[PDB]
């Protein structure tokens, strides 16, 4: 009686490179895009990515030194070798980044800028300016903080362009 | 040179002055009443104690032999460096 | 034998050296606003805070930079 | 020469003896690392590795007497000279230095020889050797020199702060009934706030110091204890 | 000399801001405001230094 | 000695530079122009050093 | 010969040299600011812990450099 | 001693260019001409010390 | 010939000179603090442990300038 | 003097080389060989130094 | 012709530059217990480890200024 | 004309400068353990082969600062 495991039934591992190994000039970025358990883009190449992390925004260009990244609420761009433009905006979640050439951005919530309005959030906004004042506790001050850090960062995002 | 002088003993009260050679040869005197009678014979420990460093250091005192020159311990002035007398 | 001797330019000199402390002032001025934007790209929602203290940094380390200028204009005109 | 002088601690004597003929309990402690040596339970300790606290609990008294209560006018410091300072630190240094040799345990010093077997013998790890023997009684020396300075450079301070004050305060003071009497009130604010300060500087010094000479003490004796494990 | 740090300083607020640019794009006005306030700053105490060096000269 | 405190400068600048454009190369075309605005800065610094190595020179 | 001689104007230059102590006490008083920002983006609910301390490190350096101050107005009235 | 600051700069320079390189290695090129431009830069202000002792020491 | 010549005013050069020990003394004090709010802004559940840290350093970088302030007033008072 | 202003630059660069190698470890021939080139830059600049040295030195 | 001089004030300087290098062992002790404080902030647990290698390099940098301390005195006392 | 001009007290400017040599030997070294205190936190499971290098560095700038200490005891001396 041994019973496997879930990661036995996935064959897209993850490709590590060797420390010590010939180096390599690649222009293409593997770029896999997910949220809750579902991909966008599967290994799609791409020219670039650019990420908005909690320090800050980090370009991510092919051969990127691996690294981690926690990812805040912000827009997600993504341009291809041909020269086209994909805009997303993100919640949150993590982007792990490897010197073969691949990017995993696994998002909790991963939705075009397109799909957002603008009257929406200001709504929402004044709302929650409304509901921080007569915030039960601290914790209810706090919840409210990050909402309305969220729809600001929606709302730049949608100004920006 | 002011602010130097802040730092003195405050409660100086007497300074008393003696030769080595006097209170040297006192301590020998002592010595010699306190380790001469019979009932402490030459072997014991305390009487090799009293003697035999002293009669150490001073028999190397005697053989040095000593290319330089060494100015008197106890001369009227010794805060001339170009004066060893 | 005595000799006292009054050089009137020497006083030129030291007010030179004064002056080079004003060095270690001016650098210091910069590494406040060299972290201070930092601060307002980590953390924008206080970029007035930030802002009035890096002030009160100028405002100690500036101070310490009169002092030193002082002793320089004080030799200069005597 | 023999000079005949007395401590400036007789007022301080008579308060320990008015003060101190009946019992009181002592919580607060300035070095207080000399009585918990062990922090990890069931470790134990076959030497005398807590000898030093009675020397520590008066030298520590002993300073404080001096030292912080040298902050009053004329008050003097009777044991202030560098030599004197040298022989103290020696004595206690010295003391503890031959009570683990007189140990005649070759083995605790072991750990003199820095390094591991990868390094070279005798152009490293034998210089480092040296190094480190030499550093034990640089370390003595810094310790005295460190308590001497720090008393001296401070007190030097405080007397010519102090003639400047008496100056600006005695002659002119009159600049208050003139019209630039504003100046003359500004600088006699930021004497008392230079005052104030000082004070408040020596009086933290002189205790972090006294902290620190402990200190120095203690991790000699710490550098050469060996802990057993209970059992 | 007083300008040796003076210069260096300048250069160390145009070494941080580059950094903040990247990092905060959308705040590059901002930043540019504050790093050219502290070069008037520092420039302050470089023309100070420069009086005393041309009073010194011209004396 | 004062350009001692410039080149040095100077050379901060572009490091910095180099970490921004390895972080947001996109940016780099706006980031050099910020770094070439530091360099017109800290050179003007030099330049009165050097007018008073000449001025003392030919006098 | 027993030769001696003393020199009115070399207080200037020692007072100077004392002067360029308050290079470094300036620049560290500016690097304590400096990581202040920096702490207080990155902690920015401690914005008066962070502030006491910097205080105290503003102090601590401005007792060196009042301790080399007292040398340099000293020379310079000797 | 001017080349003290200049030859420190321009070291400084490579370093971060090492950091940035290792980074993003696809943009090395790039990086590579900004730090030759950063050198040819402080190399300059060298020259202008060169210059004053080699017009101090032949004079 | 041969002469002993005895300058007096050089007490005041070497006094100078020691104080420029304290731009590191100050300088690296500051260090330390500077380091102690970005150790604060990490974990502040230790800030007080840090706290007794950083004033140890303090108190050791200090003494150093001491030894140097010391000198100082060897030669200024002789 | 300047000698000092060299070889801590050169210090500065292969430290920062040893962590790039750590953080690109696969790069490591191309920052091998520009900081070779640095090293090189800055030799230069102290064989300007030693030059002057020696002419003043002989002469 | 052959003079010859012996200037009786000459080691005051010599003793001050001595000095100065004490000003290197000071930021060096301060650059220590800073990165000391940080990574405390980093790894709590091994804190005391940390502490005894902190102490080494004291050990080992403030020996060196004994050793220009040392030369100040054979200078200074001579 | 021609002077032979033999000065007996510039030794001890010479010894001085060399002593400052020592400013750097101690920063290094205080860099090298600051170092060693950030990484040990970072990989404790690799502290002896890290002290073991740092032991290695300090050794050469030891070897540097003994290098300095020879030049000026031999000016002190000749
Ligand atoms: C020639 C001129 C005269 C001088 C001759 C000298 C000869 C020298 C020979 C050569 C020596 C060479 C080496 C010298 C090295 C010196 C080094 C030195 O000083 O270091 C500093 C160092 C300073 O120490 P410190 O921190 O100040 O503490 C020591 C203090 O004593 C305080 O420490 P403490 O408090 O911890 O001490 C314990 C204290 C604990 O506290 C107390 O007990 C409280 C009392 C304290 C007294 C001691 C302090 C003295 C204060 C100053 C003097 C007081 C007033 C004197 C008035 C004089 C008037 C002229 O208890 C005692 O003191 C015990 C004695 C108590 C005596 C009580 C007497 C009561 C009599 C009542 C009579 C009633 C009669 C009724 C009749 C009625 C009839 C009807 O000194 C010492 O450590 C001691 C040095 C002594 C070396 C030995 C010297 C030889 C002995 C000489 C005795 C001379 C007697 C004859 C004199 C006659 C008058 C002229
Ligand atoms: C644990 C921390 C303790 C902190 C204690 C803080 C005390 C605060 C004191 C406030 C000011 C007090 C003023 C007193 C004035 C006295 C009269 C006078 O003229 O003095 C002027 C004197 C000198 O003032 P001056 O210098 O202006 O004098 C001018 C005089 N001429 C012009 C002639 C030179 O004031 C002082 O020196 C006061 C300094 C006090 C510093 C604090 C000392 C603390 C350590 C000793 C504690 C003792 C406790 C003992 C208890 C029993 C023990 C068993």
């Amino acid at each position: 009686h041994d019973l496997p495991e879930g990661f036995e039934f996935m064959e897209h591992k993850v490709v590590n490179k060797d420390i010590h190994a010939p180096h390599e000039n690649l222009e293409t970025l593997r770029l896999t895009l997910t949220r809750q358990d579902e991909f966008l883009l599967r290994e799609e190449p791409v020219k670039c990515v650019t990420v908005t992390g909690t320090n800050g925004e980090y370009g991510i260009y092919p051969g990127h030194a691996y690294k981690i990244v926690q990812l805040n609420p912000s827009p997600l761009t993504v341009e291809y070798t041909d020269g086209t433009t994909k805009k997303y905006f993100v919640s949150g979640g993590f982007a792990h980044i490897n010197n073969e050439g691949s990017c995993d951005v696994n998002t909790v919530e991963c939705t075009l800028l397109d799909d957002l309005d603008l009257a929406i959030a200001e709504k929402e906004l004044a709302a929650q300016q409304a509901a921080l004042g007569s915030a039960k506790d601290d914790k209810a001050k706090s919840v409210v903080e990050i909402r309305i850090s969220v729809i600001e960062a929606v709302i730049a995002a949608l100004k920006h362009h | 040179s002011n602010p130097a002088d802040h730092f003195r003993p405050n409660l100086k009260a007497l300074t008393l002055y003696a030769e080595r050679q006097h209170y040297v040869d006192r301590w020998l005197h002592v010595k010699e009443r306190w380790l001469a009678p019979w009932y402490l014979p030459w072997w014991s420990p305390l009487f090799q104690l009293g003697t035999w460093y002293s009669q150490r250091s001073r028999n190397l005192f005697l053989v040095e032999n000593h290319l330089s020159y060494r100015p008197y311990k106890f001369r009227r002035n010794d805060e001339d460096r170009n004066n060893p007398y | 034998s005595t000799v006292a001797i009054s050089v009137q330019g020497l006083h030129y000199v030291g007010t030179g050296l004064a002056a080079i402390a004003l060095a270690g002032v001016g650098l210091g001025i910069g590494t406040i606003f060299g972290n201070l934007l930092v601060a307002c790209a980590r953390q924008p929602n206080l970029t007035k805070m930030l802002f009035n203290y890096a002030i009160l940094g100028f405002a100690l380390t500036e101070a310490i930079g009169l002092f030193a200028l002082m002793l320089a204009f004080l030799m200069l005109f005597s | 020469m023999f000079l005949f002088f007395f401590c400036d601690l007789f007022w301080l004597r008579l308060l320990l003896c008015m003060y101190y003929c009946v019992w009181s309990r002592l919580c607060f402690i300035v070095y207080f690392n000399c009585l918990m040596l062990i922090f990890d339970f069931l470790l134990f300790c076959l030497f005398d590795l807590y000898l030093f606290v009675g020397l520590c609990l008066f030298l520590l008294l002993w300073f404080m007497l001096f030292n912080l209560y040298s902050l009053i006018l004329y008050y003097c410091i009777t044991y202030l000279n560098l030599y004197l300072l040298f022989c103290i630190v020696f004595l206690l240094y010295i003391a503890f230095l031959f009570l683990f040799c007189f140990l005649c345990d070759f083995f605790l010093f072991n750990n003199l020889l820095v390094g591991d077997s990868f390094m070279d013998v005798f152009f490293i790890r034998f210089l480092l050797c040296f190094l480190e023997c030499f550093s034990l009684l640089c370390r003595c020396l810094s310790t005295f020199l460190r308590l001497f300075c720090n008393l001296l450079s401070s007190h030097f301070l405080l007397l010519m702060f102090f003639d400047f004050f008496y100056f600006i305060f005695v002659f002119f003071f009159y600049g208050v009934f003139c019209y630039w009497f504003i100046l003359f009130i500004f600088v006699f604010c930021f004497c008392l706030l230079f005052y104030v300060f000082l004070y408040l500087l020596d009086l933290f010094a002189a205790i972090l110091q006294l902290f620190i000479f402990c200190n120095m003490i203690l991790q000699l004796i710490m550098d050469f204890l060996l802990f057993l494990l209970f059992v």
